[PDB]
């Protein structure tokens, strides 16, 4: 079906700031389509209506153009109620899509994280079980990437990894991985290895260690 | 004023049918052009259109899940029910109800469309968790390890959410990061806690974790392991 | 399709 893709993903600013979201539709949508913004916890709020038209009790300073397969949003002055997610949304076309959204931060400074590994416990591995977890600890931009490799193989679908909401002092996000193997397989390999690419790192940097080396 | 409410169960299991309904009061389903749509949103994932019923009783479906839902009005109750068969795992999500504006009339008369490309109003949302897990409490393990140290507990194999940890029974809490829990394939929530102090202050470090739900209360002292 | 409200 119809593609409605959202641009930039995310977006870092400061209060005060004027920035503008776009969206672009695979296929003309003529003005049928919306904005809204929700705030974390919250139901999505419409802000703009049918392309440009400011809904009812919307402040002035959000503003929709646009029509046919491109569509912006401006927020013309950043309020600190605006960081949050946006999202674009076409209804001339059943289904009505909506777009990936768009995610408004608190910009700061580059801060690469702290990268840490932790093996699993001795006690969790008594009951069959191992979870190797990997933090990194404060960094920003939010986007990371996480390479678990056991004994240089790399891994996939054996992870999950969870990421704090921006902190209100520092800015900056937090991101945990654990790697799950059963004992068993756990037990079969020496090097785990946790990689981290983010943009505050020059290169990736790796964290790890062997099992069992005492 | 316009307001929306979704209603039904907080958890179902595979196979199982779920039944939402979406309650609201300020519109009547029986007003001209009006519409009442379901959207979805997985824990951390965009929105998901599903579908829409209007006054005239039109009815429109996600194609991706056309087969498993159906839409119905009661408009004498005021209410809109969405029935999802056959649901599984990915179906967990926040679902809300919207309000969709039907054309401006003059004398009666259609005479402005621009109203009708929106959902104007939402509901709260209702969080719905697809496992087939029964109660159960955390297992806890220790986490252990610009000159900063860290450590944790990682709270395995409970559900449902929530839980709650803290540090030093509440006394420690610069440089605590409780994240969010992951639901893993086997239906049970996942979650570490860790906490980054001075390589030095390695103070003690207690991580109390309490899960209501299955009366659960564990407090874990974490050290630099070696003895 | 077209939605309801399309032309």
């Amino acid at each position: 079906a119809l593609q409605l893709t959202q641009s930039p993903s995310s977006l870092s600013a400061s209060v005060g700031d004027r920035i503008t979201i776009t969206c672009r539709a695979s296929q003309g949508v003529t003005s049928a389509l919306a904005w809204y913004r929700q705030k974390p916890g919250s139901p999505p709020q419409l802000l703009i209506y049918d392309a440009s038209s400011l809904e009812s009790g919307v402040p002035s300073r959000f503003s929709g153009s646009g029509s046919g397969t491109e569509f912006t949003l401006t927020i013309s002055t950043l309020r600190p109620e605006d960081f949050a997610t946006y999202y674009c949304q076409q209804l001339h076309f059943y289904p009505h899509t909506f777009g990936g959204g768009t995610r408004v931060d608190v910009r700061r400074t580059v801060a690469a994280p702290s990268v840490f590994i932790f093996p699993p416990s001795d006690e969790q591995l008594k009951s069959g079980t191992a979870s190797v977890v990997c933090l990194l600890n404060n960094f920003y931009p939010r986007e990371a990437k996480v390479q678990w490799k056991v004994d240089n193989a790399l891994q996939s679908g054996n992870s999950q990894e969870s990421v704090t909401e921006q902190d209100s002092k520092d800015s900056t996000y937090s991101l945990s991985s654990t790697l799950t193997l059963s004992k068993a397989d756990y037990e079969k390999h020496k090097v785990y290895e946790c990689e981290v690419t983010h943009q505050g790192l020059s290169s990736p940097v790796t964290k790890s260690f062997n099992r069992g080396e005492c | 004023r316009i307001t929306l409410k979704e209603s039904g169960p907080p958890l179902v299991k595979p196979t199982q049918t779920l039944t939402l309904t979406c309650s609201f009061s300020g519109f009547s389903l029986s007003d001209f052009g009006v519409g009442v749509g379901w959207i979805r949103q997985p824990p951390g994932k965009a929105l998901e259109w599903l579908a829409i019923i209007y006054s005239d009783d039109d009815k429109r479906y996600s194609p991706s899940l056309n087969t498993r839902l159906t839409i119905t009005k009661d408009t004498s109750k005021n209410q809109v029910v969405l029935v999802m068969t056959r649901v599984s795992p990915v179906d967990t999500a926040t679902y809300f109800c919207a309000h969709r504006r039907g054309p401006t009339t003059l004398f009666g008369v259609p005479i402005a469309r621009g109203p009708v490309n929106a959902m104007d109003v939402w509901g709260q949302g209702i969080t719905v968790t697809i496992s087939s897990t029964s109660t159960k409490g955390p297992s806890v393990f220790p986490l252990a390890p610009g000159a900063a140290a860290a450590l944790g507990c990682l709270v395995k194999d409970y559900f449902p959410e929530p839980v709650t940890v803290s540090w030093n029974s509440g006394a420690l809490t610069s440089g605590v990061h409780t994240f969010p829990a992951v639901l893993q394939s086997s239906g049970l929530y996942s979650l570490s806690s860790v906490v980054t102090v001075p390589s030095s202050s390695l103070q003690t470090y207690t991580c109390n974790v309490n899960h209501k739900p299955s009366n659960t209360k564990v407090d874990k002292r974490v050290e630099p392991k070696s003895c | 399709e077209q939605d309801k409200w399309a032309s």
